[PDB]
Order: C-alpha cells, then structure tokens, then sequence
C-alpha cells in the first residue's frame, strides 16, 4: 500500500515528484522499479520530492517506488585504503569488492565540546612555506584558497606526499592516513591523481572518493560527507587522518542545483538559504579528540577556488568564516616565479606556532617579520625613489627570503632539511650569495649537510628541538658552507 | 646650468606625469560607472530572483 | 505505436498529451508530420496527468493544438562508421551535402553513458601545433582535451582553421568537425577549403566528418548537435579503433542554449539567468569527450566568452574540464598581436620539466616572469614613463615588449585579409629563438623587426630589410 | 463552436492580451482584434493563448472578439516597394498610397544553410576612401558598424547607400544594389528628413525604407529588422543584389529586453534575456551570396550598434561582433577631432578581406593598412627623441590621414580612389603642405579629368593596373606634383 | 544576564562571541521561511531582530548588565549591513584591522576608527581627553602624510611635518602591548598598564621628553618606564 | 509640528534619522510581499521622503506667517552618497550639512566639510 510504497508523479532534471510513501523518513533512502535510487529530500503534505542518484530516462511517470527504511550510509574500515569509491562507497577502481569494518552514516554530528582537545600535534607537509608561515595542525581545518590554476591542488597533493616518511614506519602515532575527495573533476583528472599517487608510491596509505562531472548532482553534494564519515573511522579509533576536499565551490554548486530544482526558495547568487550550514556540519567534523576518546584527529584542507581573487563572494566568504586558516594562492606571485605561489600576507594560521615544529618555530620566528617588511619596501621601491642604506637592505634580505621559499612541485622537504634553510636565510648568511644563486645554494647546501654534518640532521630529526648546542653547530656549519 | 636644467626638467615631467594621471582617471571613471551599473543590476536580479518564486 | 496530441505551444517548448496508458521515456524522439516534412521534438520532463514536455529541434511555427504526434520509440539516432565520412550531418542526422542518403550500416543514439573511471587512460604526449606562443607557453597533448577561450572579435575562428589546417592534415586518424551555433559563413568556407586541399573527396576516400548545427538553428537544435558530433566521434574511437580528432565551434552555444529552453521549462534560473543544470549538462557533454584505452580522442573546443567576463559561469564551469587552454585577449589584439594569446592565462599541463625538458620549461618560465615584470610596471610607465625606470628594469621591459612582439605569427588562413604571407614555426626553433632573445643576443635588434616573423630567422632578415 | 476560428479576450496588460478560443490557431499566427489592431500568437496554452499586441493596448479591450488571419506574420514584398516607406508590417506610412506586392513572405525564415551559399567575391563601393581602402564590403558579407553616438554610423551607412547612384542608373542588373534601410527606435522627424534627403540626392527610386519609430510599440521595434531582412531576400532569392542597413539593432535588443521582461521571462546578463543572442543571429544570418545554383543573388548587411562610454566590449556590441563578418569602429577621440568619417583603423577589420577588394585598389593600397596601424603606433610615443625615419613615418601618417578625411553626401568613384590612395601610398604627397591636402584632392582629380580621362576609363573598365598603365598613373602624378 | 540583573540586583557581564552568526543565522531562518531577501541576501527583520537581542541588553534601575560583543566582519567591510546595524547599539567599537596587523602592531586596534561614548572631558577628565585627542590629531596628520611620504618619502617634508610625522611613529607602535594571552603567540611575557599611567606616558610622548629614543624602544612594551628601560637595553 | 505651523507658530522637527525609517519601510513592504526596488526597497521609497520632506514650508501672511523647519539626518555607509536613499534625500531638501570623519580626526569638530556643504536658500535667510 501507500505506506511503504509511492507512484510517481513527475520526472525532470533528476527530480522525482513521487505520491504515497506516507511511513518514509526525511532524507531516507528510496528505490526506484527500474533500479535507479534516490533520496527523498522534501517532506510536503501530498508529494514527496526525490533527488535522483542516476539518468531519470529510467525513471518515468507512474513507475512504483519502494521505501528502504536506511538513511544513507557508506562503508568504513582500512578496507579501503588503496581503493578509488564513488560518493557512497562502490569501488569504481576496477579491483575487487572492499572490505568494511563497519557501515556510518553520510551526515553524522561533529564532536562535541567535550570530547575535544587543543590542537597541538604538527602535520608536516613538507612545503617550506606552509610549515614555517602557516603551519597546520592535526585537528586545524585550514582553507586553502585561491583562483583556477593557481595551484591548490598541488598544495594539498604535495602535503599527501610528503607523509611517506611516517606512514613506513612503526609509529601507529606518528602516521597521517589521506582522504582525497575528488568534486566535480573530470575522471581523467582524478585517474591522472591516481597515477601520480601509485607512482610516488603514496596509494597504499590515501583513499580516493570519487564524485566527478558526469555523476548526478546529489552524488557531487554528498560525497564530502561520506569522505568525512570514512576519515572519522580513523579519528574515532585513535588514529589520524587528513581529508582533503577539492573542492567545495563545486559542492555548493551543486546543492544550489538541487535546492532550486526542489524549488526551496534562493538566497544571495541564487544558493540555498542554508550554504553556511551546509558547509559549518562538513567541516566542523575534523577534530582533535581527547586522551579518553583515544586521542584520534581528523585534520581538514578545504579547496575554494576564486574568481577575480574576488573573497567577498558568498561561499569563499562562508568557509574563510569557518575555517581555521588561509593558504592564499595568487596567479600574479606564480607568474613571477614563486611556487606554490603563496601569498604569505593574506595566509594565516590560526592554531600557529602553537602546532608548529619546535625548532623550525625556533628558526623561523623571525621570519614573518623580515617578509612584513620587505613587503612595504618593495611598494615603495618599485617607484624608483632614493633609498636608505638600512632599507637597501631590507631589499636585500627580503628578496634572497623569496627565493629561498620556492620550491618545485613533488619534492616536499623533511623538517631536519628545512630547519637549515630557514637558520641561513633568517640570519642573513644569505645577503652575500647572489640572488640568482639561490635555488643553486638550497640544493648545494643540504648535500653538504648531509656530507660533512649528518649527525646534525639526525639530531634535528630525532629531538625536534634545537638546544643551544645544535643551534652553535648550525652556525658553525652554515658559515663554514658559506664560506665554501 | 646644470641645476636650471634639472629644475625645469622636473617641472615639465611632473606636467607630463599629471597629464597622464588625468587620462588614468577618465578611463577609471568610465569603468566605475560600468562597475557601478553592473552591481545594482545583478543585486536586483538576485532580488527579483527571490521574489518571484 | 504510441500516438498523442499537442497542447500547449510555447518558444521551443511542446507540450504532448498521451491519452495511451504509457508515456515515452525521457530523451525520446517524437516526429509530427508537417508540409516541411517531419518536426523532431526530445521528451525533457513528464508533467503528470499523462502530458510530457519536449524540445523542438526545428521552428514550432505553424504547430496546431491538436497536432498528432507519434513516438520513434528511441532517442534521437544519428549514423554512425565511414559512410559518414567526406559528409555533412544535420543535428537529428541527416544528409545536408545534397548527395543523397547515408548508408551506414548502424545508426546509434546521442544520448549515452560516459566511460567509466577504469576506462581512462591518460596521455602525456605533446602536440606540435606550429604556432610560437602555444608550442612554448602552453604545449598541447596529443589525446587530451584543448581549448580556446576568447570574447567577440579576437579571432577564435582564424584560430581554430589554422589549427585544422596545420593538424588535421596530418593526423592519419579520422576527424570530426561540430559547428555548434557558429557561422554558417564559415561552415561554408571549411567545406570548400577542405574539398579543395582533399581533406574531402566527393570522388573517393574521405577522413573528416562535418556535423552543423550553426547559428541560425532554433535552441532545441543547438543544444544537441554537440551529442551527434559526439556520438560520430566515440563510434571512431570505440568501434573503428582509430585515433580521432574532435573540433567543436563554439562549445559554449551548448550551455547557451540550454539557457534559453530553461526559464521556459520551468526551472528557477541560477546566477545571472543560467539553467540549473549547468554544471551536470556540462559534465555530461564533456567527459564524454574523452581518450579511453580502446582509442585516442584529440578535442579542440572554442569557449564563447560573453562580454570578455572570464568570471561567467559558462566559461568558469569549462575551464575545469580541459588539459590545455589558450586564452585570447582583446586586450592584446587591440595591441595588434595577433594570435591575440594571453601569454600569462594560456595554461597546460603539459608545461612539466619532465615533459616538456629541463630547457624549454626554463625557456617559458622566464618569458613569462619577464612578462609579468613588464606587466606589473604598466603603471609607472603610464604616469612616469620609462625614465624613472631602473636600468635592469629597463632592459627588462625592453626584452618584454619584444617578446610580446615576437609571440605573434601571421597565419596562412589570416592572409586574405592580413595581406601577411602565413608561416609556420618548430618547436625546437621557437624554444631556440625564445632562449636566443632572454639570453640578450638580440638587444641590439629593433623590435618592430620582432613584429609577425616566423623565427629569429625571419627577425635578423627584417631587421636588415628595416636597415635599408 | 465558433471559438474555433474566434476568440474572447479574457485579459489585456503590459502590451500582452490572453484570449480564449481560438482552438485552430497556428503558433506565430495573426490575429485580428475588434478594434482592428493586429497582433500574433506567441504563447499556445491548454485554454487559452498570448497575444503580443503590435499596438497600444488602449485599442483592446477584455471582452473584445478576435479572429484569425490563417497566415503567419508576414509582409508583402517584390519590386513595388522601392521608393516607398513602410511600417514594420508593410503598411505604407508615406501616404503615397497601397504598396505593390509581387508577394507575401514571412517575418520568420530559416537562413539558407551551408550548401546553397558562395565565397563573397564581389564588391559593395561605399565610394569612402577609408572604407574601400582599408576596410572593404564584400556583396553577401554583414560587416558591422558600430560606435558612440553622433559619431557618423548612419552618415557612413547613408554614404554607402547614395554611392549606388552611378550603377543603378546603368543597365545591368548584376551591378545595381538595391538598398533597404531600417529606422529603429529612431525619431520620426529623423527619418522623414533621412527619406527627404535621399530624394534631394535622387536616391530613393532604389531605396526601401523601414521604419518603427520611438513611439511605435515594442514588439513593432522588434520585428521590423525581421520584415525588412524578407523584402531584402526577395532581391537575394531572385538573382537580384542588396543592401539591408540596420539602424540600430541596438534598440531592437532594447525592445525585445521590453517584451521579455513584460513577459515576466526571467532576465539575464544587463537584464536581457539569454535569447537575445538569437535574436540578431537568426536574423544576421539572412545575409548570404547564393550559389550560381541559386541564381547567384545576395544580400548584404550592415548593422548600427551604438556603445556606451566606447564599449566594445559589453553584452550586444560583442553578441553583434561574434555575429557579423567585421566591424567598421568610429571613434569619438578622433570624430571630435574632425577626423571624419573616424574610422578606427586598428580595431576596424573586415574578415572577408581582400577577396571584395577591387584588384586596382588591392594594387595601390598595399600595405597602406600596416601603414597607418604602424603611424598610430609610432606617434603615441611621439610626445627619446625623433629619429629621422621616425620623421618621415609621421609625415606620411599626417598626410594620408588628412587625404583618408572625406565630407559628407561625396562619395568618390573608385577610379577617384586609386590616384590619390597612389599618390599618398608612394610618397608623392611628402612635399606637400598637408593643410593644402583638402586642396590638392580637388586639383589632382580634376588634372586627370582633363588631362588623363584615358588612365580614368581604363582603371574603370579594367579593375586592374597594368605595368603600362600604373606607370602613366606614375608619370600623371610626378606631373602634377611638380606643377 | 537578565535573570542575574533582574531577580538577584546583580551587576553582570555578559560576554558574546559572535554577534555576526545571531544576523547570519536570522538570515538563514528568513531564506528558508520564504521571505523575500533583502539587500546583499539579509532577512527584512534585520534591525528589528538585532534590536530585540540588543536593547534587552540594558541597565536597569535594578542592576546593570555590561556587555562585551565580538563583531565578524565579512570580507573585513565595516560597510555590510551586518556590521553597520550592530554598530548603531554600541557604546565603545575596539575596531581591529588588518592593516594595522599587517605592520605587527599588536593588539591592532585602528586608534581612529575605534570610538567611545564615554571619551568626553566631563566622564575622563580633560587631560585624559586632551591627551586622546592630540594623539588622534597626530595619527591622523601622520596618515595624511603617508601619501606623500610613499612617493617622496620623508626628506622632501617640513622640520613640523617631520617631526610631526616620528613622533606619530613612536607614539602607533607605543599602542602595542603584550598580551598575556598571547604567550603561544609571543615569548614576551604579558603586562597590564594602568589608564593613569596610560594618559601619562602618551602625555610625555606627546611633549618630546623622548624625542631622543628610537622608535623600537616603543614597540610591545607597557609603560614608559618600560620604554626607558628597554631604550637602555638596546644601547 | 504642523500644529505650531498652522498656529502661526515657528517650529522645527529633526529625523534621527530617516535611513532608518527607509530600512523600517522596507522590512514592512517585503513582507507584505510587494514589489520589490533597487537595493530591495520598495519601488516608491523616493514618495516616502518626498511625502514627508514636503510638508516643511514657510507660509504666507494669509495662511498664518508660520513655519516649519526639517532637519533630516542620513548615515552614508563609507561615505557613499551615491546610495540610493542618500541619492534620494539630497534630491528633496534644499541644501546639506556635510560631516566627514577625516576632519573629526584630526580634530576639527563639528567637522563640516565646507566644500561639499551648501545651503540652496542660503544668504537669503542669514542674520545680516
Ligand atoms: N610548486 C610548483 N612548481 C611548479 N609548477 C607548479 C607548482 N605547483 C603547481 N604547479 C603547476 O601549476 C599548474 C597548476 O597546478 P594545479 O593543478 O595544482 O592547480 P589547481 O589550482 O589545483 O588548478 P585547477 O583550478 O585547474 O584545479 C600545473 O601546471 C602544476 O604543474
Ligand atoms: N564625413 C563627415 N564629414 C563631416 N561631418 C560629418 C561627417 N559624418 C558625419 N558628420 C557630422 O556628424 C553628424 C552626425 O552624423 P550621423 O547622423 O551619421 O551620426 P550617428 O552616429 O548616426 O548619430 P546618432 O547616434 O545620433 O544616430 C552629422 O550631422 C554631421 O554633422
Ligand atoms: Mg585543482
Ligand atoms: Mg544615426
């Protein structure tokens, strides 16, 4: 009868105005005769409003439709580590069925203010300027943004990488298990990410979920969620994990798709009322949890991509509200040879120093001071007017600091290897290389280090702090080096 | 004679400079008043959006 | 076979009542039979009382409310395999060349599932296109996906036919030309520049397949010629096995066209009046558009660009879809540097130092932070002048304004109304040349002897031609 | 029941009347109201149908009968309209009382497609020396013509329209031009002065003249371009050539944004609707040169666009761009400095090419378009210092600008053209005081109607220069420059 | 708050973060209820809302509920109307900015934009008053200044302007102060400043008693005393 | 006011401020659901300032020789006076008081900008 069962009344634009279903549950999870399911978003006195997880062709008007009593959820477990998933967990990679240790629901409450504990473990992505300007902590939510192709992705791509050197080892603490959740990418791109991965060898520890152009609208909206839900197996049993979503824009694009094709009533350019809530519910879920609830994390580096740099709009407004920190990427920085191209002025962490490396904290204390600076030098200098020595300068140091934080994409640098950069550049043993000879003295001066001071890297590796006497031996071999 | 020189030197590329200034502000004042139209448009498009459903 | 009635007649938006206890499915094709012979409507929605909303893919003038109309029991098919080939197909697919039938063995539908994610297969092969900017800055790759973006005027069409005259002479494998609403002018004049170079061959062996569904066509026409040029190319590549190339000018007449059906099928309109569906319309025309391990698909897409707004939801929802782009300025045409590429917006995945070489990626990264000097220092060179410059600024914007000057090439299709003789770079000269000018061997030359030659060649043999 | 072929207006609002009956209507058919305003079928609906009302809608009331025509809109058309001035419909508003129709023709057709067209290869001489120089109009080609206002769009279409004088007083039928000209949105006052001044040049016994004037409702504005684009296609599908001006379509988007919105069609970009775009492109695709197949007819458009602040680069002026084979941009900077008719040389480009170009002009402009692209470049830079080639560019800059200079209601034939673009291209003018140009025009034609009427008739009758003939063109210049 | 105020006669503090997600928030609930949005997507019932949350927010004769409020402005424009209607409740705005951040002035309140009902010479007294105003009058002619000093730097000014304009400097990085909440933030051990030993010490900032100490001396420390001291310090 | 104007008495009424009573007047026709305007107001918000500016006049000695003096203030966000409820008020009174937050800054206060105030009436009504 009506109760478990509906009629269809209208198909169109992946909409389903379905009669009957009188018992289902809002959001619950329905079944079409022809096979294709959907999720019955809308809740009216006579209609009940389906979005459709596939082509409506196989759909059409009088067809019977079918409760499942299940609102939608999706298999977690470290089954599918390895594994490419679509929004709800089929594997699309083309191997074998996924093991599960369990099944959790797409939507789930974040944490709660209990439960959580400060941020204070460092998630070491090996880029010199993320680590030592905007460090990002196990638990931070931070925002990378910026316009297409700008190299958002490479960002975060380059952060999965560079957890090879923990994800080897014993230390069930010390690893970093990656969720990358592919939104509106084309699936070249995402098998081209795939190749990438397995090339460098990253797979065997990262998770791929997999909602790219072509899928329905629906599937685009709730893939976040379901990556989330997978991530927070590992948060919840004491192990951390790193979810990156790239990217929401295209998330919010397409639930604006759904709420204006279910007729909800638009807000500003056309979203739902309710972006903010949408987005506030994803990212709220990564957190850092307490020795009581096993002490797992779940750290979050949502991708927003800009257009016209412009910040003021409505969506990167909203996650530049809720998240933890900004990693600006800008076209104009990577043009004029800075890669990643971050701009390390509007780029903030919030958690901070609080979750940084403790002696490249030591090192690079200085540094935000000396790029502050040399900002407004250069404003003023690029008129050409006479210069003050000391502000010749400040050219000097600032420059040589600009070119020290490039660096070429896939080749994240250890900590023990950033440490000395940092010492060298901070302290001006810089000022007296050319500008040029830059990216020459990085890759000359860590072989050297690796030579003729190894027991040095091995210290900074294994301590994390520099003691007084590490930071003189630094010293010692960083003139000596420069001398040479 | 050099100093002379220098001084009226200076004199006429500050007029050459505000010259330049001047055309600056009339091609910017064209693209405010774009930009200008252009939000009251799409804000009331937005608004009549929301209005009509 | 199921049979109804129209009803309600609006733009390009027939409603048809089955009084029949079944309804077509979706995407199906109806035909009314009219004096102009047949008017072809695609079911878009079921409206409930058994009454279904289509898309007219021809003028519903003349239509009547009660006009009868039988269902095909299909969606609209096209033919498909080398009977295609040297022809001209309409958007439904039929003969528009005058040479009577087409008689291919099969005729598949233009609606159909995109590979699968298994199915990929990813290339990292360079194209050589012959042209100065994209074979440096922003190499394209052989199989993957290339695009033009431009506004009114910069010259997307001289593009893309010099790009057709320089690859798809030479491809070997078929070809695949889709006029989505451009000029039916232009249309004509890739006909006959074809049949005249032998890409056509009324005579014999034929290896491009052109498919027009160009300006003048009704919306509901131009929002599926994009799915038959489509659906001719994925029979080259699945079936026949070959390497194919797919044009497709101008791709953005798909999403406008939609547009102009949407408010009239109902929907709310999204941002500045798009569809709603923009995003999965889009997805489901263009990744379709894709290499797959059982053949190779070469895509070049000319983006629309309406009123130069990069920033519109059309060109911003493409950009993501592509492996290289070329972004045409007016910007720089009005600076009368033809091809008009913005040398700093023309991206590509394929500029890697592991592809492209260690020397061509330091060759282009340099041209372009040079170009980037030259562009952030615009302002004080309008207030101030070059004066008030500093001397390595000056030699700075002394090499930009000639590397400007040097990335434009006169293209032989061009020459009827640039009155330029079309020349034709190699990639390995280009990179030479380009590495030749930052390295200030040519600081002496004059840079109007950069200005439209093809190579350093050509620019010390002008400079002596300048000299005298 | 007679709702059949009848209706009863149920509504009538904002130029819109829902009607109901009419059951056998054809979509796009017009209908006949009592007080015998017309108006056509545009929304068929279960119950009832919209008709746009081509007139105030004081003239109808609810309640009012309404009845079919049977015929889709359409106009008359044949030979019997040259002369006359019409409505957007094909009334004639001159008073000189009913048209003469060979025909009646739809507002709305399809295009003619890929097959039944030609390569343009055949020229429209607007008798401008800048335009025919630099920018020339092939028969069949749609060059547009686009700029601020008060900057000469209508006296350069106006100029192209009275040219046509000298062909259409001969015998042949494959050289006279028949010209349409279409007044949207325009003063009524305006265009009666316009027709008043193509009878004073006796250019009005070829001319067809289209007008839906401001006052005239919008959806008048809105088809007139369509009807005139059918009397025009007359010519074209009957082996005969024409000339369609569309002044301006600009205010038909203006119109049609009317009727979208009153409609309650949701706006989109500057508040048009998405479909403005195909509204010019079905109808700037109507200009076409058909194949010797068809008898080898064509027609030729040239749409007004008018710019706010210069934009080329908003909504309809870059819709327009991407419809048209060209643009002839007119520029405020250099109208207010008396270069008339201000043709922005660099913007300004013509896709056909040189394929319309006359072969003599072809000969004696080579070049001169890089030339003066080249002057406009080198004298920005101008106000380090002059070198002498930089000198002689700016001569040559200065010169050939003054000689492009041209007054209004002359056009210059082109065996008028070739010795001055001559003379100016091969440097014969560098030695001449350039305030005297204007001058030496005037001297230099009347010389070689004197003296060389032979060089005259033969670059007439020929189209081309000969070895022999460019050099006495050489030596009848030297001639002359030394006297 | 109010029950604190009403029903015990307490005097009470009621601190809220943040106010911007009470207007977000209404402005969801309005979209999703179908009320026609208004300007830049806010609820209609904008003022009326915030009027009802703020102005219950009051000191009544049975007890007063002071109230400190933390204000998100989106894309840092004080100008949206979320930010522009709260401000029209306020009896003192600490508006921090990004500019003055940007220069490491810490805590970086923007000393121009930020006002009080209470700086009036009959609340704080007239030195206190006249102390506030000379250093506005001094920022404010130091930013008028910076305009110029961007093209031509600081030679081309008057002997007033210049010494006007390093007076200003030491007087802006003089507003800095260690927080002691900042020690994650900061090595520098936090300080607490007393409004007297405040008005006195930008008093003999103001006069020039330390026109001979370099503007670092001033930056992140508290008192004058603490200038002095660390002035030594440096030498 | 207009009791003391009809009385042959002199009177002056100052809006504080009629911003405010735009955004009350809007909050009112949006949820009546009327038509909305330019930066959501309703579309006659112009005939709301103009109905209530007008009745400020100076009446003859028939009429009683009272009077009626308007104060109206306006909020321009960042000084915008190209608002459309600024553009409006401009257009219906005879003159503004200009008060610009960089002179209250530097400590000219009541912090008239001089420039862009003018009063249209002006030397007319002012003490000789
Ligand atoms: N550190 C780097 N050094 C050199 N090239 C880089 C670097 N980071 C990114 N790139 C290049 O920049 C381009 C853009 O990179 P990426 O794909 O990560 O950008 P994105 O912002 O994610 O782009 P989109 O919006 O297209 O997804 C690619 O060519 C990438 O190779
Ligand atoms: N070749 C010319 N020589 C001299 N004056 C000219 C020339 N062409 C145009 N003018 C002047 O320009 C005035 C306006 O010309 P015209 O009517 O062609 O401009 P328009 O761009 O069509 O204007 P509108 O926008 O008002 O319709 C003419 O009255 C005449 O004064
Ligand atoms: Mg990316
Ligand atoms: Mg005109």
């Amino acid at each position: 009868n009506l109760n478990e069962t509906g009629r269809v009344l209208a198909v169109g634009d992946g909409i389903a105005r379905v009669f009957g279903l009188n018992n289902i549950q809002a959001e619950e999870l329905v079944e079409f005769s022809s096979g294709v399911k959907g999720m019955a978003l809308n809740l009216e006195p006579g209609q009940v409003g389906i979005v459709l997880f596939g082509s409506d062709r196989l759909v059409k008007e009088g067809e019977l439709v079918k409760r499942t009593g299940n609102i939608v959820d999706v298999p977690v477990g470290p089954g599918l580590l390895g594994r490419v998933v679509d929004a709800l967990g089929n594997p699309i990679d083309g191997k074998g069925p996924i093991d599960a240790a369990g099944r959790s629901r797409a939507q789930v409450k974040a944490p709660g203010i209990l439960p959580r504990r400060s941020v204070h473990e460092p998630v070491q992505t090996g880029l010199k300027a993320v680590d030592a300007l905007v460090p990002i902590g196990r638990g931070q939510r931070e925002l990378i943004i910026g316009d297409r192709q700008t190299g958002k992705t490479a960002v975060a791509l380059d952060t999965i990488l560079n957890q090879k050197r923990w994800n080897n080892g014993s230390d069930e603490s010390k690893k970093l298990y990656c969720v990358y959740v592919a939104v509106g990418q084309k699936r070249s791109t995402v098998a081209q990410l795939v190749q990438t991965l397995e090339q460098h060898d990253a797979m065997k520890y990262s998770i791929i979920v997999a909602a790219t152009a072509s899928e329905a609208a629906p599937l685009q909206y709730l893939a976040p969620f379901t990556a989330a839900s997978i991530g927070e197996w590992f948060r919840d049993n004491g192990k951390h994990a790193l979810i990156v979503y790239d990217d929401l824009s295209k998330q919010a694009v397409a639930y604006r798709q759904l709420s204006l094709l279910l007729r909800r009533p638009p807000g500003r350019e056309a979203y739902p009322g309710d972006v903010f809530y949408l987005h506030s519910r994803l990212l709220e879920r990564a957190a850092k949890l307490s020795e009581k609830e096993g002490s797992g994390s779940l750290t979050a580096l949502p991708v927003i991509e800009t257009q016209g740099g412009d910040v003021s709009a409505y969506i990167p407004t909203n996650v530049i509200s809720i998240t933890d920190g900004q990693i600006f990427l800008e076209a104009e920085l990577f043009y004029k040879g800075i890669r990643p191209a971050i701009n390390v002025g509007l780029s903030v962490s919030r958690v901070g120093s609080a979750a940084q490396v403790k002696a490249l904290k030591q090192v690079a204390g200085s540094l935000k001071l000396f790029l502050a600076q040399y900002r407004e030098v250069a404003a003023f200098a690029q008129f050409g007017s006479d210069l003050d020595a000391s502000t010749k300068q400040t050219l000097v140091r600032g420059e040589r600091l600009t070119q020290l934080l490039k660096q070429n994409q896939y080749s994240p640098l250890a900590t023990e290897e950033q440490v000395p950069l940092i010492y060298a550049g901070v302290n001006g043993h810089l000022d007296g290389i050319e500008l040029s000879r830059i990216g020459e003295f990085e890759s000359s001066f860590l072989s050297y280090l690796k030579s003729n001071h190894n027991e040095l890297l091995t210290e900074i590796r294994e301590k994390g702090e520099l003691s007084k006497e590490l930071l003189a031996s630094l010293k010692s071999a960083t003139e000596s080096f420069v001398a040479t | 004679q050099g100093y002379a020189a220098e001084i009226s030197a200076r004199r006429n590329a500050m007029d050459n400079a505000s010259k330049n200034a001047g055309d600056m502000i009339n091609r910017y004042s064209i693209l405010y008043n774009r930009t200008r139209q252009a939000v009251i448009t799409n804000e009331l498009v937005d608004i009549i959006t929301g209005a009509s459903s | 076979p199921i049979t109804g009635k129209v009803t309600a007649v609006i733009g390009a938006i027939v409603d048809v009542h089955f009084e029949q206890s079944e309804l077509p499915a979706i995407l199906n094709a109806l035909e009314i039979k009219t004096p102009q012979g047949k008017l072809v409507l695609e079911v878009a929605q079921h409206l409930g009382e058994n009454t279904v909303r289509t898309i007219a893919m021809d003028g519903t003038e003349g239509l009547v409310r009660g006009e009868k109309v039988l269902d095909t029991g299909g969606p609209i098919s096209v033919p498909v395999g080398r009977e295609t080939l040297g022809r001209i197909i309409n958007v439904i697919g039929e003969p528009i060349d005058e040479r009577g039938p087409i008689k291919s063995k099969l005729r598949k539908p233009i609606h159909a599932d995109p590979p699968s994610f298994a199915e990929q297969s990813t290339s990292a092969e360079i194209l050589e296109t012959g042209i100065k900017v994209v074979d440096l800055l922003a190499p394209y790759a052989r199989g993957g996906k290339i695009g033009l973006f431009g506004g009114a005027g910069v010259g997307k069409t001289v593009f893309i036919q010099e790009l057709i005259n320089n690859i798809a002479k030479a491809h070997g494998g078929f070809s695949v030309f889709t006029g989505v609403g451009e000029r039916t002018r232009e249309g004509n004049d890739l006909y006959r520049e074809m049949k005249e170079t032998g890409v056509i061959n009324l005579e014999g062996e034929s290896k491009v397949a052109l498919v027009f569904g160009q300006m003048n066509e009704p919306p509901g026409a131009r929002a599926r010629v994009a799915l038959t040029g489509l659906t001719i190319a994925e029979y080259f590549r699945d079936e026949e096995g070959q390497d194919v190339l797919l044009f497709i000018d101008n791709i953005f007449r798909f999403t406008q066209a939609g547009s102009e059906v949407s408010a009239l099928l109902g929907r709310i309109p999204s941002a500045v009046g798009y569809q709603p569906t923009l995003a999965t319309d889009m997805g489901l025309l263009q990744e379709r558009i894709t290499t797959t391990k059982k053949g190779s698909v070469t895509s070049v897409q000319a983006v629309y660009v309406p009123a130069d707004d990069l920033t519109d939801p059309a060109p911003a929802t493409t950009f993501a879809h592509l492996d290289a782009t070329t972004v045409l300025s007016r910007g720089i045409s009005e600076l009368g540097i033809y091809p008009a590429v913005d040398p700093l917006d023309s991206k590509s995945r394929l500029l890697d130092a592991a592809v492209v070489g260690q020397e061509h990626y330091d060759v282009a990264s340099k041209v372009q932070e040079t170009l980037q000097t030259y562009k952030s220092l615009q302002d004080i060179i309008a207030i101030l002048g070059m004066d008030e410059l500093s001397e390595q600024d000056k030699l700075t914007v002394e090499r930009a304004r000639k590397i400007q000057r040097f990335l434009s090439q006169p293209f032989a299709v061009a020459e009827v109304f640039t009155g330029i003789p079309g020349k034709l770079v190699r990639l390995k000269d280009t990179v030479a040349s380009f590495k030749a000018v930052l390295e200030g061997k040519y600081d002496n030359i004059p840079e109007h002897a950069f200005y439209m030659v093809g190579g350093i060649e050509d620019v010390v043999a002008k400079a002596e031609k300048l000299a005298a």
